[PDB]
């Protein structure tokens, strides 16, 4: 699940697409496969 | 610390061909006006 999630802020005319492959080397695994376990994807101080 | 960048490097698993016989590696950086020397920033054993 490298580069799987990605924030893309739209400005008034432009946009800037970042991605967690460009941010986070910490990778929440789908194992704990046992049901209803939710995950997290922190973006540290996204200076737009 | 100061001006600088983070780089997280994903490396291929071991090949007998392109990695030589040593399964380990070391990885340098420089400035680089080429020939000014290059600093060892990391050393490690690559995996199969």
């Amino acid at each position: 699940s490298s580069d799987d999630i990605s924030m893309e802020i739209e400005l008034n005319s432009t946009k800037f697409e970042t991605i967690t492959g460009s941010d986070v080397g910490l990778r929440p695994p789908l194992y704990p496969t046992v049901s209803r376990e939710t995950l997290a994807f922190p973006f540290g101080k996204l200076s737009i | 610390p100061g001006q600088g960048t983070y780089v997280t490097l994903i490396l291929k698993p071991y090949d007998k061909n392109t990695h030589g016989t040593n399964r380990a590696f070391t990885i340098y950086y420089s400035n680089d006006a080429t020939g000014s020397g290059k600093f060892p920033v990391y050393s490690g054993s690559l995996s199969v």
